[PDB]
């Protein structure tokens, strides 16, 4: 059905949308942004330690 | 009697003994493991234990050194604190169960205050704005240092991936003609 | 990419069906013509047992590798919770003993402020 | 039923011999590759020490909704991890405030016993 | 009875942008293959 309609199911881009001075559900949204940044820095720290070397061997 | 390099070793051992008495008797919490100075909070908490809270607030401002430091005539303590710890230990199965039951009540109180939150909302987004400043500038530095090195070898990777999709398409028409 | 016998880059790889390992054809053929065996596990293997369809493939890049990636995301986050849960059972065990020795000492402080004031009340009246 | 590292229902469980605890093969191996120890009892254990030890398939409901279901569960797990970390730093912080007042009170007991010792000398005279 | 895949520097996208493109490319290809 998705290929015949050619339409894709929408993903949640709410984490990009979040804004300051908002309600309790959006307080959950900004803390979600903090956990995503700590994970993103951890994921970037592994790539830096590996170096290109890992892109070289593949 | 002829001492040679012994009074220097004895003065070093006496200085090593005096540093061991000053480091141990400085503070119990500061020496073991891990605050902002606030005289307004000590004035606001006066209205609590209402005598011991002001004794512990002045002890916290003295050990940390809008902040004035006054009395380091408090902590020669090392013999008086040993008698005070041994006298209090004598005054202190049943006691182990009463501490475990009170720890479960405090753990249920810690789980209830966290559940109600999830003023205070403006501080969490500002800590995130500090994180989005720190981590994303660290991300953009780690990306662009990578992208100067990886996007060269991504083109080495992706254009060699494109050689596979033509080697596969030439393989099928040759196997069909074979 | 390597041959397990020599260590070079094999220019004609053949895989054996008794111990799965990528061997070079000219090297493993001499190993089989020596004795009819597989050099790793010493199981029986012949030349016809060593072997050099239609669905086209693409390179292993960042669906399957994406599903195994999210396993690594969560199995690491599961260890992050244990660093927290084990540290919580140490601080709360220390808090139970600290609040107990605080509750046991504050009864002595309440009696010393009584006794040192009662002795001041007794002596000044006399 | 529960692995005592992540709490998942283990799909390839392994038991440690130094302490009675059924772990998961993947999670216990990552701990042993970090430090050669048991996560519960901190005893010296190795990977060869492990002895490799109910499966019921979930049938969710009667596919685009399952995408947003996964999006919500990773969103919730990230918050159920975050809230348990700030709780740990504040219970250690509030334990620290108890440690200062415990040591400050036993110094106030030193001057209070001196007032009692000074009074006992005066009562005898 | 090892392969290395270098994860991209911009690795949110694994939940949003990568996962939608995998199930788009699965859906469109097989339908085009039924048309084939």
């Amino acid at each position: 059905a998705l290929y015949t309609e050619y339409l894709k199911q929408r993903n949640n881009k709410k984490r990009r949308t979040p804004d300051f001075n908002d309600d309790d559900d959006t307080l959950f949204l900004e803390e979600y942004r903090r956990k995503y940044p700590r994970i993103d820095t951890s994921r970037y720290i592994p790539n830096e330690s590996s170096e290109v070397s890992l892109l070289g061997i593949v | 009697l002829t001492p040679k390099e012994l009074l220097p070793h004895d003065s070093g051992q006496e200085d090593n003994e005096r540093s061991n008495i000053k480091s141990g008797k400085q503070l119990k919490s500061r020496i073991r493991k891990f605050f902002a100075s606030l005289p307004s909070p000590k004035n606001d908490f006066e209205i609590l234990s209402e005598d011991e809270k002001e004794e512990d607030a002045e002890i916290a401002e003295y050990e940390k050194e809008e902040d004035n430091f006054i009395e380091p005539p408090s902590q020669d303590a090392p013999r008086v604190s040993l008698v005070a710890v041994p006298l209090a230990y004598s005054t202190l199965k049943n006691n182990p169960q009463s501490a475990i039951d009170n720890k479960y009540n405090l753990l249920v109180a810690n789980a209830i205050n966290k559940e109600p939150h999830m003023e205070s909302r403006m501080q969490h987004i500002t800590q995130g704005r500090t994180s989005m400043k720190i981590q994303f500038k660290t991300a953009m530095p780690p990306t662009e240092v990578l992208l100067e090195s990886i996007q060269s070898k991504v083109e080495s990777i992706e254009q060699l991936q494109r050689k596979l999709q033509h080697v596969q398409p030439l393989e099928q028409q040759n196997n069909e003609m074979c | 990419m390597l041959c397990a016998i020599s260590g070079k880059v094999p220019r004609r790889p053949v895989l054996s069906p008794k111990s799965r390992t990528i061997f070079e054809k000219s090297l493993l053929e001499q190993y089989v013509k020596d004795t009819g065996n597989d050099p790793i596990t010493n199981e029986p293997l012949s030349i016809e047992e060593i072997v050099e369809s239609a669905q086209q493939a693409s390179l292993t890049e960042s669906i399957p590798n994406l599903l195994t990636s999210l396993q690594n995301e969560w199995d690491a986050i599961m260890l992050e919770n244990f660093k927290l849960r084990s540290t919580l059972d140490s601080l709360t065990k220390k808090l139970s003993t600290v609040m107990y020795e605080r509750d046991a000492a504050k009864l002595v402080a309440a009696q010393l402020l009584m006794e040192k004031n009662e002795d001041s009340k007794d002596l000044p009246k006399s």
